[PDB]
DNA sequence: ATCGGATGTATATATCTGACACGTGCCTGGAGACTAGGGAGTAATCCCCTTGGCGGTTAAAACGCGGGGGACAGCGCGTACGTGCGTTTAAGCGGTGCTAGAGCTGTCTACGACCAATTGAGCGGCCTCGGCACCGGGATTCTCGA
DNA sequence: TCGAGAATCCCGGTGCCGAGGCCGCTCAATTGGTCGTAGACAGCTCTAGCACCGCTTAAACGCACGTACGCGCTGTCCCCCGCGTTTTAACCGCCAAGGGGATTACTCCCTAGTCTCCAGGCACGTGTCAGATATATACATCCGAT
């Protein structure tokens, strides 16, 4: 098994994205907070794409079923075959 | 010892990201994330490329457009340093 | 003694959480008044039992008390 | 021996459109003159955003149509952006602003 | 076996408008799927409003207010008159 | 004579409409405006009773649950006054 | 018309919301965005009363407005 | 002749709900014990929310449940909150709630 | 002319769990609106999954599958464990 | 032994109300948790001593509690 | 405000490859032609429900004045964050190997659609009385200037 | 600190109209066969996902230093809350007229269904040129001394 891969995720990483976003001067307390958003986001659409990918009796995740998990949520997604 | 005023090359890196298009995060070690979360509902699985792709190119969305709300609340509160009782600020709003 | 120990016995199940045996009665329900442990009440909130184990009355969330000693 | 779409008049197909409305479990019947209303439709929209693309690649000076002139045309204008709301297009970027107060 | 789509259609249109340029093939599949999600969204109107009237056809009436509750403002003053002048053309022939 | 300090007559009230139930506009004015607004669609109308009901009870329920956003972000500016400011930023933050 | 909506009416759901203290220009901001509401509603159900050639507006077109743009609302059947 | 509800050990129609799932344009064809599964869903949740209501109906001294009763019931647990997200109650009213800043001292 | 509704069947419900309470009209009439709302998100869910996998019928899985993608966390799990036991039932009875 | 001689008079003066030593603790304060016995308590009203005597606070009428065991 | 030195951002010309545009074979899905039956268009009618008007109470809205708390602006301090440099770590790229699982094909059997005959369950109409609405009196608690 | 005053709650009595039960009666769910296609199962092919190794070298990392900004404090003043008096029209009860929503017959023509035929859209193969990459050059910009 493979564990403690959260910080992966590193400050420059965070930082190049606030940068896209906008902002000018970021908070010293706002890489736990952010690692902590990322962390839930992922759960809701791989808890999704495991239900579709197991009542097909398959044992691989395809690119169908996140796409298909996505916009059960509201957020479709265009470029991957939907 | 030519050195910069504090802030004059942070306004450069948002002309600089905001006009290419490219995913800015490492692959491997967010690859790996993906799996490690994805051991707990089901054992012993497999990925194509593709679905990690399409997973990580949605993530980044998400943060982005995330971190441009999270702004806002910042300005409001006449402030240019953003803070973590804006992310739940921001995230409280619009129900999540 | 056997009577020194009874009381002793006697005293220990009026401490203890009787579903758990292990942790000092802490928690209260208004609706009824029986006190047990806040660890062993919680799990059952989340077992979607809203019934007292003894007195069987219905309760809630909110009715939750805790006590001292 | 014509074609049904040679008749109205339009580039997109009646008949696939015909046979897809006719078997996606929508309605017991279909009647004849919806294709071809359907079909028109889908065209303008197609043609409505294909013509912003094509303008935004052509003041970068490029002569194809790569996904970020999708995005640009987009979201310069309101109608499509209101109607494409909750969507992502991937490789697609961001719209370039700056907060006013920011600058000095 | 086979799979099909509108990338001839789609270019076809293209080559209508802006006689001189191209398209990517990543950029293809974007105007792919979005055209499979505005049918898919249009045509799921118009069964569930004809079962309201307790009906069992979908015609061009069902379409043509169906296309009014879904684009916005000026986009659908242009949908349904260029919908509507197609019809006349395909009956009179 | 006897007065009450500024803001004890406030919370009173305050505890005392968030225990009733009823509307709390009136009603012919509300069913006047809807006649008007509807004028600009499709002139000679007519309206059953239950449809203007539905319209209260929606454009109440909308109005609380706004009125209780703009709150929360006024309070974020360490102020206790809502303003329109406040308004327009819960707004834009839902996402209209 | 829209004059209809008075002070204390606009005051009193503010104090259901939760609010203490209001200040002078709210009322007029208010007025202006339940204007816009409405017209949204109404337009759509005026749609569905249309296609069936009628010409009374029921509560259930109401209803089905409301419940096509995520807001769907129980206690009128359907 | 025993009907189906009772021979699955039901409360809810089960031959009504086989006959709305055919007439309603869902698939071609429709499975035997489907709405034998459907209808044990529909009651279990039905149940659950009647049963939450019946305290909030008698923490007021009531007999009998109204509308108030039920904003109470969907608003104070997470689960049912979570799933009723995006609904209005007729007649419900609001959850008492004050921020702790406005308070005086 | 006629008219269905569930107020026959939410009554019976009720009165095994609560043995003396009453229900209102506007209760009733709410009541009645909530199942005819999950019942179309049910079905309409089930509906795509077997439009997917390029199936015909509408069989137990489907129904399974979709409880599973719109109850939320813990009554998911007590929705499948009370509707395989009614199904076992039903299928081993007379 | 003395070992759980000491354990009983823990539990007993836990058990027991603190003030009189001779009865159970079983009428609990709403406000801040500490349980006694109904016997100290309805005294204490006759001066209206709505100061608690652990962490001395106020209370009411509706801030006694009836609990068991 | 006015120059100046250095730094990062456009601007112009090779070169070179891998993806876009075009051409051909072939097979299956779309176009023609005819038939039967049921959904839908049209006319009549009747009776519920929507609109319009009138008079009395009185509850809520409008207007004015006093003053005290809260919004806002200006100052000062010190800790946290931006910028630059040297060192270290792991990502990215290429190449090879092996095998577990996706995707397609052929059988055939069990399960769900369909139709004729029964009967009992659920719906419409009526009665009735008890739970809840309402009003009048005390008893307790909450606030503010001493 | 606590008494005067105002708001709020607990209790008792009276009344009324909507929930709860009852009965008769259609028509929809239940039995009982029959048949034909969807799908479960076994087998085969082949491809693409996983594991390992070696070599740059781009980027993550730790540290020093300075300063711009967040936060706490103090002061003036103006605008929103509380309360009393006067003017408005909302609400309730009552009445009447007619429009159009819902229901029932009757017919007719438009879509599903079947068989035949063939051209259009798809898989596969190939040339060649648009843009990515590198490099030298012109210039806009910024921070400092004055
Ligand atoms: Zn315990
Ligand atoms: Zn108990
Ligand atoms: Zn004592
Ligand atoms: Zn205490």
């Amino acid at each position: 098994v493979l564990r403690d891969n959260i910080q992966g995720i590193t400050k420059p990483a965070i930082r190049r994205l606030a940068r896209r976003g906008g902002v000018k001067r970021i908070s010293g307390l706002i890489y736990e907070e952010t690692r902590g958003v990322l962390k839930v986001f992922l759960e809701n659409v791989i808890r999704d794409a495991v239900t579709y990918t197991e009542h097909a009796k398959r044992k691989t995740v395809t690119a169908m079923d996140v796409v298909y998990a996505l916009k059960r949520q509201g957020r479709t997604l265009y470029g991957f075959g939907g | 010892p030519h050195r910069y005023r504090p802030g004059t090359v942070a306004l450069r890196e948002i002309r600089r990201y905001q006009k290419s298009t490219e995913l800015l995060i490492r692959k491997l070690p967010f690859q790996r994330l993906v799996r490690e979360i994805a051991q707990d509902f089901k054992t012993d699985l497999r990925f194509q490329s593709s679905a990690v792709m399409a997973l990580q190119e949605a993530s980044e969305a998400y943060l982005v457009a995330l971190f441009e709300d999270t702004n806002l609340c910042a300005i409001h509160a006449k402030r240019v340093t953003i803070m973590p009782k804006d992310i739940q600020l921001a995230r409280r709003i619009r129900g999540e | 003694d056997e009577a020194l120990v009874e009381e002793l016995a006697n005293f220990r199940t009026l401490v203890y959480c009787s579903l758990c045996s292990k942790n000092w009665k802490n928690m209260a329900i208004k609706t009824c008044g029986h006190v047990f442990c806040e660890n062993c009440c919680k799990e059952r909130l989340a077992a979607r039992m809203r019934k007292c184990p003894t007195c069987n009355k219905a309760f809630s969330s909110n009715d939750l008390l805790t006590v001292h000693l | 021996a014509k074609t049904r779409s040679s008749r109205a008049g339009l580039q997109f197909p009646v008949g696939r459109v015909h046979r897809l409305l006719r078997k996606g479990n929508y309605a017991e019947r279909v009647g004849a003159g919806a294709p071809v209303y359907l079909a028109a439709v889908l065209e303008y929209l197609t043609a409505e955003i294909l013509e912003l693309a094509g303008n935004a690649a052509r003041d970068n000076k490029k002569t194809r149509i790569i996904p970020r002139h999708l995005q640009l045309a987009v979201r310069n204008d309101e109608e499509l952006n209101k109607l494409l709301g909750r969507v992502t297009i991937a490789q697609g970027g961001v719209l370039p602003n700056i907060q006013s107060v920011l600058l000095p | 076996t086979r799979k099909e789509s509108y990338a001839i259609y789609v270019y076809k249109v293209l080559k209508q408008v802006h006689p001189d340029t191209g398209i990517s093939s990543k950029a293809m599949s974007i105007m792919n799927s979005f055209v499979n999600d505005v049918f898919e969204r249009i045509a799921g109107e118009a069964s569930r409003l004809a079962h309201y009237n307790k009906r069992s056809t979908i015609t061009s009436r069902e379409i043509q207010t169906a296309v009014r509750l879904l684009l916005p403002g000026e986009l659908a003053k242009h949908a349904v008159s260029e919908g509507t002048k197609a019809v006349t053309k395909y009956t009179s022939a």
